[PDB]
């Protein structure tokens, strides 16, 4: 019931600015401060600063004051964070995190993260290709198929099958970085060689920074 | 300026065992007025935001199972799990809020299980791709343990090098295994210069290296 929803992926050019949002919904926004925590890849959490809605009073992480600015809008129950003079050190995931002010910064409800990438480069949609379910792609009567999601910039895309009807045995791998500098991933699924005859498999790729959308079909 | 230091940086464990990570703080986290400890534990399962386990150092957030107990006072703390589930794989962070919030490095919780041997597959480059001048062939190592697994692509019995990129998933939260995708990409014109396209697999759950292959 208590939902924190932040923006989407941001692709920003070095030195620009970015503002990501966070609408909180399911509680009374005005008796709960609101935090922002950075998370670089394969790295731990870093609190940035936190704000109360009632006056937009802030307090900051003593190394982020110069990069981060927090702006509140109780009338929409949304909090904001802006990052300025952007470099590659500010490429990470930033979560919205709620806490009680009357007790302290224990963040019981957190957002869902917004991948921020700081690149001179333009977005590029991926080339959704299918993965061929063959008979050398078989072991015990069960077949493995998928969708390759090749040549996208930047992170991330979201892969799902049958619009979410299918969660069983799905493997959407971390993206690798090619020689070319564009990400590329797979998101296979193992399945009985029985259903193949009479069952349909559609990858639901969405690379949001480029507004790309594909529902390619994976057949033998 | 408090320094939160968690040891160990990572550990493994079987389902059912008992886990105990600690979290020393450079500064005492106890408030004489409160007699409450200003430390929280968060959990972060692969691909998810940090979820609160324990606040006030001792108190469970609601909906957090009785298996996680918070313990410690002042400078030294400890998170405990009594009967490790296969789903508890995550990175556990201690944070202090006795002043401006600071985190620990985290402690990575790996699960321990038996040797599973990997299922090998292989994928031809699709039409829609080859019809663009590129040619990516794919090897899928599904559900093995441990995470070490060598994967040599061979073309016409010629060992390649420098033309493939591996990707490993995180541990499954039911079976505790791993999946591994090994993509081999070269030019369509290099594609149609050979015949044999194989994927030789070394592992521990394999006695004899498993090759899967196909012909153009």
């Amino acid at each position: 019931e208590v939902q924190l929803q932040q923006s989407g992926p941001e692709l920003v050019k070095p030195g620009a600015s970015v503002k990501i949002s966070c609408k909180a919904s399911g509680y009374t926004f005005t008796d709960y401060y609101m935090n922002w925590v950075k998370q670089s890849h394969g790295k731990s959490l870093e609190w940035i600063g936190g704000i109360n809605p009632n006056n937009g009073g802030t307090s900051y992480n003593q190394k982020f004051k110069g990069k981060a600015t927090l702006t509140v809008d109780k009338s929409s129950s949304t909090a904001y964070m802006e990052l300025r003079s952007l470099t590659s050190e500010d490429s990470a995931v930033y979560y919205c995190a709620r806490n009680d002010g009357y007790r302290g910064y224990a963040m019981d409800y957190w957002g869902q993260g917004t991948s921020v990438t700081v690149s001179s480069a333009s977005t590029k949609g991926p080339s959704v290709f299918p993965l061929a379910p063959s008979s050398k792609s078989t072991s015990g009567g069960t077949a493995a198929l998928g969708c390759l999601v090749k040549d996208y910039f930047p992170e991330p895309v979201t892969v799902s099958w049958n619009s979410g009807a299918l969660t069983s045995g799905v493997h959407t791998f971390p993206a690798v970085l090619q020689s070319s500098g564009l990400y590329s991933l797979s998101s296979v699924v193992t399945v009985p060689s029985s259903s193949l005859g009479t069952q349909t498999y559609i990858c639901n790729v969405n690379h949001k920074p480029s507004n790309t959308k594909v529902d390619k079909k994976v057949e033998p | 300026d408090i320094v939160m230091s968690q040891s160990p940086s990572s550990l493994a464990v079987s389902v059912g065992e008992k886990v105990t990570m600690s979290c020393k703080s450079s500064q005492s986290l106890l408030y004489s007025s409160n007699q409450k400890n200003y430390l929280a534990w968060y959990q972060q399962k692969p691909g998810q935001s940090p979820k609160l386990l324990i606040y006030w150092a001792s108190t469970r957030e609601s909906g957090v199972p009785d298996r996680f107990t918070g313990s410690g006072s002042g400078t030294d703390f400890t998170l405990t799990i009594s009967s490790v589930k296969a789903e508890d794989l995550a990175v556990y962070y201690c944070q202090q809020y006795y002043s401006y919030p600071t985190f620990g490095a985290g402690t990575k919780l790996e699960l321990k299980r038996t040797v599973a041997a990997p299922s090998v597959f292989i994928f031809p480059p699709s039409d829609e791709q080859l019809k663009s001048g590129t040619a990516s062939v794919v090897c899928l190592l599904n559900n093995f343990y441990p995470r070490e697994a060598k994967v040599q692509w061979k073309v016409d019995n010629a060992l390649q090098s420098g033309n493939s990129q591996e990707s490993v998933t995180e541990q499954d939260s039911k079976d505790s295994t791993y999946s591994l995708s090994s993509t081999l990409t070269l030019s369509k014109a290099d594609y149609e210069k050979h015949k044999v396209y194989a994927c030789e697999v070394t592992h521990q759950g394999l006695s004899s290296p498993v090759t899967k292959s196909f012909n153009r």
